[PDB]
């Protein structure tokens, strides 16, 4: 809403501090943060026999590598995502392994096994009761969970390898940018592959795709 | 000074109607003074005198430590950045430490954040005790009297000498709370330490007064 | 209006009037001390 | 009669809408329109001191809003020669080189020295207050709010129910005036004018001068 | 022995809605054939929208 | 102070680039009213209160990213040691003031209602001068979470709790 | 609620009433947005080129921007 009104100096942009500290204490020093591996003077620097440590170094202040990318609040907000999605699958699959033997709408649900439709519209009625269930929709949280990761680490990743990484940084941190700069704009050639001019060698990726949202959506 | 039907009131001998019923003269401090009618419920009336000791006590502790820095800085030579008692604490601000006693080998503490939540975490624990009324130092005998660990020199022993002292506390933790809230007020309006507002008025007992900063507003 | 109170005190009429009050007051916050970050 | 304002069947403050009144103001006092939103009343003790405190405070204002008016209105509307006659001002003028001076004319009273004033103020309004809780030389105190005699000397309290309406009279003024006087405070801190100023600012243009337009110039000034 | 018909109980039965939670009793069956005499009616409905049960003397602490 | 490899935003040059390009869109917009129109005031307010806004962004110690854009500092240690507080710390104190004050009035008006005869019918009808008086009393509640804590009244014993097969 | 289809038809008919003032309340704001917060008069003299307009939002919070060109 901040970006919608014209106004983006009005972001909450929370960096990620603690993230920071400890890619500092790793050895970056583009936080100036001047901690364990990142002080010449600490005792974890000056180990006499650490040796890896030049090799490490060098690799851990190179943009090119991935050897701990750079983070601040686009990288913030996404972390929070993910931990919503572990914690929220692992929510779905112990409710299931704890309730599994019996809950107070059950008592007896050892009796019926993992697997059974329900117990029928009594008592308020009872769809997806068992642990089974359980299972069933922890599987969309898992799926959503992987997609927030992998995309995180694509457009992460994309944006790196092309240099422009202020592309990430600054349209990461509301949805319109993923929508418009991640998914819109990166299925450009994707979509292409097949026109009325003619097919290029994208053009099994552009049917694999169409295939994928009409298996999806044929099972709702 | 005493307790009972005919102990010292707040309106002297003029405090015939001046008393309500429900201050039967049981507790120290009573005056029977309550035009409020806070304390009509006997349980907000034990919360109320617990807590007129809470104050009591820790403005007493209170005002001797605003003013006991500035003292030995004025009687004695003590080199302290910013004696005074609303100018203390920023000196740990910046980079500034805050050393015992001006010597920077006795706290020279320096992480304001540290010293906080050390304080809160400390009160956490001991006020809780006192709320409980039992804890590592024991179990009260009474909220707001405990004893014990916290009468080493055994002096609530005596019955009567205890049902006095109850009177003198109360009494000095009513000055102290007047004096504290007289220390926020001059700081507020003054804006000079309080051992400058009291040479100013000894000074002087004329026109250095509040009326004198009365015209102001 | 005998019992007009009583339909007042319902919970979504008490629920609108309350939310209607605490939108005012944040909105007439945000005219007089905007953009605080 | 005196069943409009006591008894079930009184007039209460939110009008036709009103289905009741709460249970611990049961219409035995004077001006009991059943308003204790906050429930402060809620115990009986303290009924009865705030039924004194509300009744005190209402007498005090009635004096305050009378004596903060009126040596405006000679100063602007009749010309009397008042140093400063905006009564927050009015205080600082003792401390003038021609002090407080009745009316102007400056053999009247001519004060200069708070300390007078206030060790005066302090014995005199000390010791009216003491009387009047524990009772003196003017007679016992029997009733704390109504005592009626030396207090009442042209007899009007003795028709009973005259006396009662006459009670919800006294207490009904009473609140317009506390009113008034939160009023002039405010006023005082929003203008920096005193009453009739603002009074006449209001005659001047109504529309373009209240505390709508108050707000607005709070709000240009950020 | 039973309980007093008007007092209180709680119930031990573990499968029950209303375990751990208190009771009235309404009625005791003095018979010895039957095998759940007490009958128990509680505030809070359970899933079946029911108030009231049977239970046995060893399903009850009163 | 710039810290964490952060630029304060009132030596920072890509804020100003982002001030500027706010009013330039403000202006363009301007060019098609007419210099007395209501519009044109309009537009006037919004570029008023958007250079203000800026300007206080400017004196408050925020501190800029390379998008030019302020950034918040959430460990307390630096936000004390480095005059941030205001940004999360003092807020975390406030919500937690006003959450807790919620809290309480809720509970106390559900432990009040629930010794009546019906005590369901006064949860869809309010207690209209009840729930006041509780949401007034209600602004000392750590005294009430102290006391109930300590005393050992906050909490329902288990054996009273409803509980599955287990 | 009941089984009397004459209580039903009395229902039904009176509710009718009703949907039928909530109807004018709708119309009756369309026309008075558009004799008081619009461009109409403006939009009589140049229908090809004004766009018509009757909605003005409130300045506040940067909602403002919506009061388009
Ligand atoms: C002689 C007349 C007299 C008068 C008019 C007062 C008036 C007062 N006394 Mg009282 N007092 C008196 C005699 C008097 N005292 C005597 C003879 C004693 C025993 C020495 C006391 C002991 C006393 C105490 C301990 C206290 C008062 C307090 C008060 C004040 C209550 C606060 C208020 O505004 O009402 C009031 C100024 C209270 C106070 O100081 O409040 C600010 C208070 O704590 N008085
Ligand atoms: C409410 C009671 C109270 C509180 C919260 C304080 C708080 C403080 N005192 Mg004070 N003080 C007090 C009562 C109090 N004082 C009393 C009753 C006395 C007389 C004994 C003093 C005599 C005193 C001296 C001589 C000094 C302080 C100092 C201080 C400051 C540093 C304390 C410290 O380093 O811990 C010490 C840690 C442990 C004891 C463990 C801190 C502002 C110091 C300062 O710099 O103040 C400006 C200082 O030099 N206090
Ligand atoms: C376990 C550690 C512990 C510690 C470090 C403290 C420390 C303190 N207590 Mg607490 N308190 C505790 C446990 C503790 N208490 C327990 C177990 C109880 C009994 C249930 C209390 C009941 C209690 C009361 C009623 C009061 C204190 C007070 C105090 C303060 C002054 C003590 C004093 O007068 O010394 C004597 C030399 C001091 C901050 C007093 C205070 O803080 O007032 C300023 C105070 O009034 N304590
Ligand atoms: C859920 C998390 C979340 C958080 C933490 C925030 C936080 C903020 N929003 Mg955001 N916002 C959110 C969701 C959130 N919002 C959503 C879903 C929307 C879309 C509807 C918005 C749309 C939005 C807009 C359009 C604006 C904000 C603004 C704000 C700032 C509020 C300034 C304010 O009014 O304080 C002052 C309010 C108080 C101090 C409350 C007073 C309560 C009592 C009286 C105090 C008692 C204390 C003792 C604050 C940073 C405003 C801003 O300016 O940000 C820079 C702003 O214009 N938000
Ligand atoms: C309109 C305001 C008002 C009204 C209706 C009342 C009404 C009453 N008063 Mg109250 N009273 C008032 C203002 C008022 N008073 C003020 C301001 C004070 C403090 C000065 C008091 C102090 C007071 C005491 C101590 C007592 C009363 C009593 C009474 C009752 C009997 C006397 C009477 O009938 O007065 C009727 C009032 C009028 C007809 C208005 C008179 C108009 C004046 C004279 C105008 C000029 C004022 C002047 C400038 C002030 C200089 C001083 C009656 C219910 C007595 C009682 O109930 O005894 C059993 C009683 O003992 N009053
Ligand atoms: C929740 C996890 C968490 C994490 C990972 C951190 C991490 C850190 N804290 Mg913070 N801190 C936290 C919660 C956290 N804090 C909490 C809950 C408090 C109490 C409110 C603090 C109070 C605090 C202080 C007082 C200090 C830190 C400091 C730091 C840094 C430690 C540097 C060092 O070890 O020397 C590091 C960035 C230090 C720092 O460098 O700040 C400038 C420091 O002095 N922290
Ligand atoms: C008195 C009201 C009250 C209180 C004190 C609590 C307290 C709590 N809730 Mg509960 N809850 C409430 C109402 C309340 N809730 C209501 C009305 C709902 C239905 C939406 C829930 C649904 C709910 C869920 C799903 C969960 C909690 C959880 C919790 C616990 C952790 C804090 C939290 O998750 O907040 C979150 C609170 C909400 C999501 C609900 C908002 C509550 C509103 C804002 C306040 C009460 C409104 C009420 C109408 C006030 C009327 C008072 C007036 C008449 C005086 C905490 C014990 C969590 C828990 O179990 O922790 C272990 C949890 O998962 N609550
Ligand atoms: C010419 C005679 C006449 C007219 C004009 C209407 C018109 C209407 N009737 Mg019908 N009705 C009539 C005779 C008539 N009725 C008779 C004789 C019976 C009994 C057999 C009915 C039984 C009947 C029922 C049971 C219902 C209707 C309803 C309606 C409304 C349908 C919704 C609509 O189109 O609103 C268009 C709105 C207007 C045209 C504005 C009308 C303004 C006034 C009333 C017109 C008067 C003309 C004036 C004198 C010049 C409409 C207002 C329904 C309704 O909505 O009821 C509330 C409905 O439920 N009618
Ligand atoms: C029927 C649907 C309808 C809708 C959706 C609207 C919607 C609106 N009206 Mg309109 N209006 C309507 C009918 C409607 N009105 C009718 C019938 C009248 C004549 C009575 C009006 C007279 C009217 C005026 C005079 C104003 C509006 C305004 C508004 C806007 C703000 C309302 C507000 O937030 O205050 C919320 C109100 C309250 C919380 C309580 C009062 C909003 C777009 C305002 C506007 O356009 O500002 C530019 C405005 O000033 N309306
Ligand atoms: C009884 C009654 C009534 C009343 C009343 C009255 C008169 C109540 C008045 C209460 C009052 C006036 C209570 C003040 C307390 C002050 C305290 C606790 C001070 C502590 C001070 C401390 C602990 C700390 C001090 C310092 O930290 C400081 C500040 C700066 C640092 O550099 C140095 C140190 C650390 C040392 C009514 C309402 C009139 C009518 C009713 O009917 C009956």
């Amino acid at each position: 809403v901040m970006q919608a009104f014209g106004t983006p100096e009005k972001q909450i942009l929370i960096e990620p501090v603690f993230a920071q500290w400890i890619q500092s204490a790793h050895g970056k020093n583009i936080y100036e943060l001047n901690i364990l591996l990142s002080s010449d003077s600490s005792n974890a620097f000056s180990a006499s026999q650490a040796i890896w440590l030049p090799g490490w170094l060098n690799g851990i202040n190179d943009k090119s590598t991935s050897l701990f990318l750079q983070i601040g609040p686009g990288d913030f907000l996404v972390h929070h995502a993910i931990a919503l999605g572990l914690h929220t699958t692992t929510l779905i699959l112990v409710k299931g392994a704890l309730d599994a033997r019996g809950s107070r709408l059950m008592p007896d649900k050892k009796d019926f096994g993992y697997s059974f439709p329900c117990d029928g519209p009594g008592r308020g009625g009872t769809c997806d009761i068992s642990a089974w269930d359980a299972f069933y929709l922890a599987v969309f949280w898992m799926l959503n969970t992987i997609g927030w990761t992998t995309f995180y680490w694509h457009w992460k990743h994309i944006t790196l390898w092309q240099g422009n990484v202020g592309q990430f940084n600054e349209s990461s941190t509301y949805l319109m940018g993923w929508l418009r700069d991640y998914l819109w704009l990166n299925s450009s050639q994707l979509i292409n592959g097949y026109n009325p001019f003619g097919m290029n060698s994208l053009a099994v990726w552009g049917w694999m795709f169409l295939f994928g949202h009409l298996v999806w959506a044929t099972g709702f | 000074k005493w307790y009972g039907p005919n102990r010292p009131k707040w309106l002297g001998p003029l405090s015939g109607g001046a008393v309500p019923e429900y201050l039967k003269g049981e507790y120290a401090g009573d005056y029977g003074f309550d035009t409020a009618g806070l304390a009509a419920d006997p349980k907000l009336f034990q919360r109320y005198r617990d807590a007129e000791l809470q104050n009591g006590r820790w403005a007493m502790l209170g005002v001797l430590g605003c003013l006991a820095p500035e003292v030995l800085s004025n009687v004695f030579g003590v080199p302290y950045p910013e004696p005074v008692w609303f100018k203390t604490g920023a000196t740990i601000l910046n980079g500034g430490s805050i050393d015992y006693l001006a010597n920077p080998k006795l706290i020279h503490a320096s992480n304001l954040l540290l010293t906080l939540v050390l304080e809160l975490v400390f009160f956490f624990a001991a006020e809780t005790w006192r709320e409980a009324g039992e804890g590592p130092l024991g179990k009260a005998q009474d909220k707001s009297y405990p004893g014990g660990v916290f009468d080493p020199l055994g002096l609530s022993k005596d019955p009567a000498a205890f049902a006095e002292a109850k009177v003198k506390e109360v009494k000095n933790g009513r000055l102290a709370m007047l004096a504290m809230l007289g220390l926020f007020v001059q700081a507020g309006v003054t804006g000079q330490s309080p051992l400058e507002n009291l040479s100013a008025h000894l000074a002087n007992p004329g026109v250095n007064f509040w009326t004198s900063y009365a015209p102001t507003l | 209006m005998k019992y007009f109170t009583t339909y007042l005190s319902t919970a979504p009429v008490v629920a609108v009037l309350w939310f209607t009050l605490t939108a005012s007051l944040l909105i007439e916050i945000n005219r007089f001390f905007p953009d605080i970050l | 009669k005196l069943s409009d304002w006591y008894g079930p069947n009184r007039k209460l403050f939110l009008g036709p809408l009103s289905d009741g009144a709460p249970e611990h103001l049961k219409g035995e006092l004077p001006g009991d329109y059943g308003f204790d939103v906050l429930g402060l009343a809620t115990q009986p003790t303290r009924l009865e001191r705030y039924r004194q405190g509300e009744i005190i405070n209402g007498r005090w204002a009635m004096l305050g809003i009378v004596g903060c008016i009126v040596p405006e209105l000679l100063a602007r509307n009749y010309g009397v020669p008042f140093p400063e006659p905006v009564w927050f001002k009015t205080g600082a003028t003792v401390f003038s080189e021609e002090g407080l001076n009745y009316l102007g004319n400056p053999s009247l009273i001519h004060a200069k020295s708070i300390a007078a004033i206030l060790v005066t103020e302090i014995l005199f309004v000390g010791a009216a207050e003491a009387f009047r809780v524990s009772g003196g030389p003017l007679g016992p105190a029997t009733d704390l709010v109504y005592p009626g005699k030396a207090f009442d000397p042209l007899g009007l309290s003795k028709d009973e129910t005259a006396f009662a309406e006459l009670k919800v009279k006294e207490v009904k003024n009473g609140r317009l005036a506390m009113l008034g006087m939160l009023g002039l405070f405010m006023q005082g801190f929003a203008t920096g004018k005193g009453p009739l100023q603002n009074l006449a600012d209001h005659l001047a243009d109504p529309t373009g001068a209240n505390i709508i337009t108050f707000h607005q110039r709070v709000l240009s000034d950020l | 022995a039973g309980p007093a018909r008007g007092s209180t109980v709680k119930v031990t039965r573990p499968e029950s809605y209303w375990y751990n939670q208190y009771g009235k009793v309404i009625s005791v069956d003095e018979s010895g054939a039957i095998r759940y005499p007490v009958v128990v009616r509680f505030e809070k409905e359970n899933y079946q929208g029911v108030t009231t049960n049977n239970f046995a003397l060893d399903e009850l602490e009163y | 102070e710039a810290i964490l490899g952060l630029t304060p935003c009132a030596e920072s040059a890509k804020f100003q680039k982002v001030l500027t390009k706010e009013v330039k869109a403000l202006e363009k917009r301007e060019k098609l009213y007419e210099p007395g129109s209501a519009p044109f005031q309009a537009l006037e307010a919004t570029k008023a209160k958007t250079q203000a806004r800026f300007a206080k962004y400017a004196e408050s110690g925020l501190l800029c990213g390379a998008d030019g854009l302020p950034h918040l500092i959430s460990d307390p240690g630096l936000a004390v040691k480095y005059g941030h507080a205001g940004e999360t710390l003092i807020p975390t104190i406030g919500f937690l003031y006003v959450a807790g004050y919620i809290g309480t009035a809720g509970r106390t008006y559900l432990q009040e209602i629930s010794t009546r005869q019906k005590p369901t019918q006064s949860e869809i009808i309010i207690d209209v001068p009840l729930a006041t008086s509780i949401a007034f009393k209600s602004w000392d509640w750590p005294n009430k979470a102290v006391k109930e804590l300590a005393s050992g009244t906050l909490l329902e014993d288990a054996k009273n709790v409803p509980v599955s097969r287990r | 609620h009941t089984t009397d289809l004459e209580d039903i038809s009395r229902k039904v008919f009176s509710a009718h009433f009703g949907q039928l003032a909530i109807i004018e309340i709708w119309l009756s704001g369309m026309f008075f947005h558009g004799a008081r917060f619009s461009n109409y008069e403006a939009w009589l003299l140049d229908p090809i080129h004004v766009k018509p307009s009757a909605q003005i939002v409130w300045p506040i919070v940067g909602q403002e921007i919506l009061n388009g060109d």
